[PDB]
């Protein structure tokens, strides 16, 4: 779960 | 009916790599309507219904950095990429 | 404790995860206003805008965000931005490029 997650 | 003629020139060590000149040569005449668009996958800069400039494949193209100036008196588009 | 910036960001992310994308954008905007060189505001805003179907605006936010990510320290966030960009570009196929009407070319532009 990374690219589609905000930062 | 407009009569467009295109010139292209490459540059080294500058903020841009390419300059495109689009010139209307038709004497009589009509004002030029321009709604350019850039297609990312094609790497083609469409100018209007008539005209499209595919861009050289060896150039990094950032649509944010495509600068287009229009000088009406000269009926000339200057495009810097 | 979280800084003001970090609390605004966390609030934005909470709204995002809730599916309140417009409000999230409203927080991320404050991130961009406070730290215009911080890529995270741009990346987050772009993701929210994408969730809203505002692909052209998302593209603009990625374009702006990537200005700040050219050094090694930002590689990770760079990847994020590049993902969003490629998503949004992919969605629209093309964008309008504005024509600037001028009496003469501004300085630094070769007429030769």
């Amino acid at each position: 779960s990374r690219m589609e997650e905000v930062d | 009916v407009p009569e467009y003629e295109v010139k292209m020139k490459r540059f080294k060590g500058a903020a841009y790599k390419l300059r495109i000149l689009i010139e209307n040569k038709a004497p009589n005449s009509k004002p030029d309507r321009f709604s350019p668009s850039y297609n990312f996958a094609e790497n083609i800069l469409y100018i209007n219904g008539k005209l499209s400039i595919p861009l050289p494949r060896d150039i990094v193209v950032n649509a944010a950095d495509i600068k287009i100036f229009h000088i009406r008196k000269e009926r000339t588009l200057y495009i810097y990429i | 404790l979280m800084s003001q910036f970090e609390k605004q960001k966390e609030q934005g992310n909470s709204l995002f995860k809730q599916g309140l994308y417009r409000e999230a954008v409203h927080c991320y905007d404050q991130l961009i206003t406070a730290q215009p060189q911080n890529p995270v505001g741009y990346s987050n805003k772009a993701m929210a805008l994408i969730k809203l179907g505002e692909y052209t605006q998302a593209i603009q936010m990625c374009q702006q965000g990537l200005r700040y990510t050219s050094t090694a320290e930002h590689v990770a966030i760079r990847s994020k931005l590049q993902y969003r960009l490629e998503l949004a570009q992919g969605a629209v196929g093309s964008v309008q490029i504005p024509v600037v009407e001028v009496d003469e070319l501004p300085e630094g532009y070769d007429r030769s």
